[PDB]
RNA sequence: AUCCUUAUGCACGGGAAAUACGCAUAUCAGUGAGGAUUCGUCCGAGAUUGUGUUUUUGCUGGUUGAA
């Protein structure tokens, strides 16, 4: 998105691709993201050619890398009514896919402790995000 | 933290009562910024209240400079002079946490921040 | 191209000798090949405890 | 003067049976006052 | 037979605290209580509820007054 230029400069679509382009990305996320760049990006056009290419390159690869563990994930999902139904009947199907996605195995994740599966699927604790809910519950994922 | 509300009766509210361990921490942060600040010169000569005038005396002050601007009491060519006062309203319980967070991570190491924005 | 092997050679040479760093570094470095990925920072700790 | 909740009552008494009335789950408080007053009263034992 | 480690039981001695210490025909708990975290993970034993005392329990000594 940031690369994209063209319009990026004022506001393309700036606030409006993140939200679409990238669907993950919060309001909250969002606005640190802006903050960060009206301090810290430096937004002179990248060191060379050559190494906007080789992000490009790593970012189609990633992507592409991205969607087939996407797809492992939901062929997972699809069987593990007959892989790991204890877990499925616990839990239910696509969350226990994505415990046991993320483990490997099932046997992988017998062997994970039950201390932290809680915390599997968690975004990546940030400091400046707000943690603290009601619940009291420190893991969410 | 335990809210006991106040009793200024004509408007009552609020007393934090925090920890009293990390009132401790916080303390220390507050002495410590705060000097580190004033060392600094991170906020202007405008914002009040200031260490040196009792509010009396930063009234009279402003009096004095209202006072002692360049012709500001000739109203012979139309002039007007206009003293807007307000209240900011809800300026304390409306900061957002993560724009805040962000600014203070301009103005101090950003575990400081964090630590501040946890606390709020 | 044998891994799990390699481990278990580690394992067993850290209960006959705890303290040899050379076999926390082999252990590491096995670590540091991506099976696990995880229980890696608490196995440096170990490591640098023994 | 009451008029706003008659209404309720004759509903009330034309559904509930007797069983019912029986097995009324005696009130749990949730807002967990006595743990409170327990607390509190240790903290100012004067 | 001598020396040492562990736990416990009895005790000399010394120290701190009792806002602490219990008790339960309770409810739940290493088949996970409760917590940490740099987010990868880590520690791992009580928690809940009820309730009894809690500026104190048991015993002594003195002066005093009372008269």
């Amino acid at each position: 998105i940031l690369e994209n230029e063209n319009y990026s400069k004022n506001e393309s679509d700036e606030l409006f691709f993140h939200l679409e382009n990238k669907a993950k990305l919060t309001r909250e996320q969002i606005l640190v993201l802006t903050m960060s760049m009206k301090t810290s990006f430096k937004n002179k056009e990248p060191l060379d050619i050559k190494t906007r290419t080789q992000i490009l390159e790593a970012n189609s690869i990633l992507e592409n890398l991205w969607k087939l563990q996407e797809d492992i994930g939901q062929y997972i999902a699809s069987k593990i009514s007959i892989i790991a139904p204890n877990v499925c009947f616990l839990v239910g199907p696509e969350i226990a896919a994505q415990l046991i996605a993320h483990a490997g195995g099932v046997l992988e994740f017998s062997r994970i402790p039950s201390c932290n599966i809680a915390s599997i699927g968690k975004n990546k604790h940030l400091s400046h995000e707000l943690h603290t809910l009601e619940s009291g519950v420190r893991q969410e994922g | 933290v335990d809210i006991t509300m106040m009793e200024n009766y004509q408007n009552i509210s609020p007393v934090y009562s925090v920890d009293p361990l990390e009132k401790i921490t916080d303390a220390y942060l507050d002495q410590y910024l705060w000097y580190e600040a004033d060392q600094r010169k991170l906020f202007p000569n405008w914002i009040k209240p200031s260490d040196s005038e009792i509010p009396p005396l930063l009234v009279y002050k402003w009096t004095q400079g209202i006072n002692n601007l360049s012709e500001i009491w000739d109203v012979s060519r139309g002039q007007s002079a206009v003293l807007l006062e307000t209240t900011l309203g809800e300026m304390a319980e409306k900061i957002d946490f993560t724009l805040l967070n962000r600014l203070l991570r301009l103005i101090v190491d950003p575990n400081i921040a964090d630590y501040i924005t946890a606390k709020n | 191209g044998n891994l799990d092997q390699a481990e278990l050679l580690v394992t067993q040479a850290l209960q006959k000798f705890p303290s040899n760093a050379l076999l926390w570094v082999e252990q590491i470095k096995l670590f540091k090949h991506g099976n696990k990925s995880s229980l890696k920072k608490t196995i440096f700790q170990d490591a640098l405890r023994r | 003067g009451n008029v706003d909740l008659n209404k309720l009552t004759e509903e009330r008494e034309k559904l509930l049976q007797s069983q019912i009335d029986e097995n009324l789950a005696q009130l749990t408080k949730n807002a967990s006052n006595p743990i409170q007053v327990n607390k509190p009263n240790a903290a100012t034992d004067a």
